[PDB]
């Protein structure tokens, strides 16, 4: 059984080991630009008049 | 018909009524405001105190003008209907006020014996309800004075308002119901209702002796300040209005208890004060209200 | 437009039906009183649920018109830490207690220990029964083992007056009753602000009177909170 | 044998880390250092809904907006009416320990489960007019932590055992099950195109799983306690989580790293919840300081404080138009800040 779990986690490992990996930037650069294209339509970052309102 | 006297009563019992009048008011308005907020938290206790401080306000408030009584000399005059009513409130109030602190005492009493138990009591709505009844049987019950005129007075350069000593008749029987159902049957019941609360206390096993005698002197300060700032004037009263009724043609009673009787009417306006800093002000959790506050 | 008013009127017919509901489950669930049971395998602590009346195991019993409610989690792994946290609100945690051998005593200090500091249980009043006073009783009077190989402290003490009195008036096991009820106490008299208690109790898998303890000790819970509640310390 | 695959998985995690270590060309803070803070985000109690008997553990909200559903531990799943502040159904439960409720994209159904280690399916929007279970999920051996409707007739489920599946709604069957942590699952969070999902789990270990195949891709390990809560970025890439370490990390798939932390020395309890706003730059978390702090997500700082609540904070959601936060609390109490 302890056999069987080592050979497991090696080749769960071996599958992990050759994923395509990109740099951590660019991920962090696609979030911020995410972030900003979407930043007029947010009531909770920008007020909403009480007439659009529905809970004032 | 009776010769009276007593010359300190210009400022005698003034005194004590400007005193009770610059130190309760503060306190009542605090007991009334951590009264409405135990209330937001679904708590009883809380319409009791905020009705107990409304009538200590009422009283506070009507209390000046029969200050004025005496600093003229047991004589102010400013009509007949202006004093019918503030007597009135101004002899209506302290019992008001005592049939709350009952209702409190028996309020503390139901959780502390019985924590599991009596769930319909204890809700907000039977407690405004309870004190709408309490509110208009005080004032059907102390509706009698309203049916007669109230500016009576003796010849002899005193011209009184709500108090005649040479009294009447009826106001004698009010004066003996004043006392007896008015004064010591609540007082009563506020006793008991603390004696039950120390027993349940101190059989309990998750409480050491600190607590248990913290809990006693709260208590006994409550239950004590109160017997003290009434008992004599109620004993004057009823001396009074048993020797008028046995005898009332003997002024010469009346001649040496008049400094008695108002020198006691003095006394008995320190439960304004007592009442809400011994219930609100002292607690350790209701200090924490006050900072809140 | 009528219509719109119908719709309206029958939001506040439905909000009404609703609100009505609403108190009678407000009523329903004020009126009762939840407890959770924490034991050990070789303890009885499913035992005296059966006693006293996948996944949870819920028990319903009643003591003097009063509804009381626990639930047994047993369809979970060895894991403890995080559905732990659901029973906070609950009257009292019963933690029941392997008493049988002394290498299963050190968890359980332990364990009562981390249940006394946790974040959500210092205010819960936790109940000790200690299970299996019968093995520890039996096997430390018989011998063949020594608490003080375990924990060197078993000969520096008495007979505890008057605890669970014994025809024969045998030193060792009540000293070694209070010995663990002491190893408990370590940190359940020593922290703590006395906003929960200990309520010490010994107990085997039959005794028939744990209902109506738990039910004493709500009431005593009860007192302590209302004390606190109702301006009276 | 067991020595040289026991040096053959070290050996194989020395590499992994050799590789992530050369991926680590930045972090988040780095980047995200020029941008114009938040501020101080001064939302207000519009909305105070006092329906709930014990303190919230779940709440979602309807793809309408408007109608919502809400858990509680007295066993209820209370549906609101926010606009008119109304209650339309008020569903009691089975089982009163639920840890999760679901609402219907459609809006016809409705999903609860918890200690239970089942799901159950409810029948909202019927001819009738009368709220019943449909059918109901089992298979999970561990309690149910959080469940999420795919589409209409799918729906995934996670749970304590460390594993996570999928289920149809049509026949009843576990189509595909997800193995591979070794702590128990705490939040789950689905995609835009539901074709991944991600949950974090008590190991401080994040790994992200294909619904049509039934692997594990990648795996995120930052932590040094027990990870609770998570949430999935709008844009269908990263995510965020939450620990008992008092420290909330922002992960990345790609980046297959660990990106930002969010920390300080006076807070000591650690994340509960957490949700993200409709553009991403709001971070909203709740803790066991009985508030809720609002970090700016590239910024890693405190610009905005929810208080109000007066007991631990558990719930936190936003509405599919961002117009509203559902705060649901261990006070019994629901409130919609705006």
């Amino acid at each position: 059984a302890s056999i069987a779990q080592a050979r497991k986690l090696v080749e769960q490992l071996k599958m992990e080991a050759n994923i395509d990996r990109i740099k951590v930037s660019k991920a962090a650069a696609d979030l911020m630009a995410y972030c900003e294209a979407h930043a007029k339509e947010d009531p909770l970052l920008t007020p909403v008049p009480a007439s659009e309102n529905p809970f004032r | 018909g009776c010769h009276v006297d007593s010359r300190v009563d210009h400022l005698f019992p003034p005194s004590l009524y400007i005193f009770v009048i610059g130190v309760g008011l503060p306190t009542n308005c605090l007991a009334l405001w951590a009264a409405y907020r135990q209330v937001q938290q679904r708590n009883e206790l809380g319409v009791y105190l905020m009705n107990l401080s409304i009538a200590d306000l009422l009283y506070i408030c009507t209390l000046p003008l029969w200050v004025d009584y005496f600093l003229h000399h047991d004589n102010w005059i400013h009509g007949p209907g202006s004093c019918k009513l503030f007597g009135f409130i101004f002899y209506t109030n302290i019992y008001i006020s005592i049939a709350f602190l009952c209702c409190i005492s028996v309020d503390r009493y139901l959780a502390v014996a019985h924590p599991l138990r009596f769930a319909r009591l204890r809700r907000v709505k039977t407690a405004v309800a309870v004190s709408s009844v309490v509110w208009a049987t005080e004032l059907g019950a102390n509706s009698a004075p309203l049916f007669h005129d109230e500016l009576f007075r003796d010849r002899y350069n005193h011209t009184f308002c709500f108090e005649k000593f040479p009294m009447e008749g009826w106001v004698a029987w009010m004066n003996l119901y004043r006392v007896f159902v008015g004064f010591l049957f609540p007082w009563a019941l506020m006793l008991l209702s603390y004696r039950g609360i120390l027993r349940a206390v101190r059989g309990s096993v998750s409480t050491e002796r600190q607590e248990k005698a913290k809990i006693k002197r709260l208590a006994l300060s409550l239950i004590a300040i109160v017997l003290v700032c009434f008992a004599p004037y109620h004993v004057l009263l009823l001396s009074r209005s048993a020797i008028y009724l046995g005898r009332p043609w003997d002024c010469g009673f009346e001649e040496r208890v008049f400094s008695a009787y108002h020198s006691s009417l003095a006394f008995t306006s320190l439960n304004c004060v007592a009442d809400p800093i011994l219930y609100c002000l002292v607690n350790e959790g209701a200090r924490s209200d006050v900072a809140k506050a | 437009t009528e219509d719109q008013r119908n719709e309206e009127k029958a939001q506040r017919e439905a909000n009404k039906k609703i609100e009505k509901q609403l108190q009678k489950d407000k009523q329903v669930y004020r009126a009762t009183h939840r407890l959770l049971l924490l034991g050990a395998d070789n303890s009885g602590k499913s035992t005296i649920v059966k006693q006293m009346r996948s996944g949870i195991f819920e028990t319903k019993f009643q003591v003097d018109k009063v509804n009381f409610h626990m639930f047994d989690v047993g369809g979970q792994r060895d894991e403890r830490r995080k559905w732990i946290q659901c029973f906070n609100d609950v009257t009292a945690i019963i933690f029941v207690v392997d008493s049988s051998d002394y290498n299963r005593l050190q968890e359980a200090l332990n364990l009562f220990k981390s249940i006394w500091n946790n974040r959500w249980l210092r205010t819960i009043s936790v109940i000790l029964f200690l299970n299996k006073q019968d093995l520890l009783a039996e096997k430390v009077l018989a011998g063949k083992s020594k608490i003080e190989d375990y924990f060197p402290e078993f000969a520096r003490y008495t007979t505890p007056e008057d605890a669970t009195p014994e025809p024969g008036e045998d030193p060792r096991v009540t000293r070694a009753k209070y010995f663990i009820r002491d190893e408990f106490l370590r940190i359940s008299t020593a922290s703590g602000d006395g906003r929960h208690y200990c309520y010490p109790h010994f107990t085997c898998a039959v005794d028939t009177e744990n209902a109506r303890r738990i039910f004493n000790d709500c009431k005593d819970i009860i007192l302590q909170m209302n004390l606190r509640e109702y301006n009276l310390v | 044998e067991l020595d040289q695959l026991r040096q053959e998985a070290e050996q194989l995690k020395n590499q992994i880390r050799d590789a992530r270590k050369a991926c680590a060309d930045a972090t988040l803070s780095q980047i995200t250092n020029n941008i114009d803070p938040v501020g101080r985000i001064q939302m207000r109690t519009r909305r105070t809904l006092r329906g709930h008997l014990a303190k919230i553990y779940a709440m979602h909200w309807g793809t309408d907006s408007r109608l919502l559903v809400s858990a509680s531990q007295d066993g209820k799943l209370i549906i609101w009416d926010s606009y008119t502040t109304n209650k339309v159904h008020a569903i009691p439960l089975r089982s009163s320990w639920v840890m999760t409720c679901a609402y219907a994209p459609s809006g016809n159904y409705v999903a609860c489960g918890g200690l239970d280690n089942i799901c159950s399916i409810y029948n909202l929007k019927t001819r009738e007019g009368n709220v019943r279970v449909s059918r109901e999920l089992a298979g999970h051996t561990g309690y149910l932590s959080c469940c999420r409707f795919l589409d209409d007739n799918q729906i995934v489920t996670s749970s304590g055992d460390t594993t996570c599946a999928l289920w149809d709604i049509e026949t009843g069957q576990q189509t595909t099950t997800f193995t591979g942590h070794t702590g128990d699952v705490m939040s789950l969070s689905l995609a835009p195109d539901t074709r991944l999902f991600v949950s974090g789990a008590c190991d401080a270990s994040a790994k992200l799983w294909d619904v049509r195949e039934g692997m594990c891709r990648q795996t995120f390990t930052g932590h040094e306690s027990d990870i609770n809560a998570i949430c999935f970025f709008p844009n269908g890439n990263a995510f965020a989580t939450g620990s008992d370490d008092a420290t909330c990390r922002l992960f990345d798939l790609r980046a297959d790293q660990e990106l930002m932390t969010y920390s300080h020395d006076n807070i000591i309890c650690g994340i509960t919840s957490v949700s993200f706003s409709k553009s991403g730059r709001l971070l909203l978390a709740g803790y066991d300081d009985f508030n809720c702090n609002v970090w700016d997500a590239l910024k890693a700082d405190r610009a905005g404080v929810l208080a109000g609540h007066d007991n631990r904070v558990s719930c936190l959601g936003v509405t599919d138009d961002g117009m509203a936060v559902a705060t649901g609390s261990w006070d019994s109490f629901l409130k919609i800040w705006n």
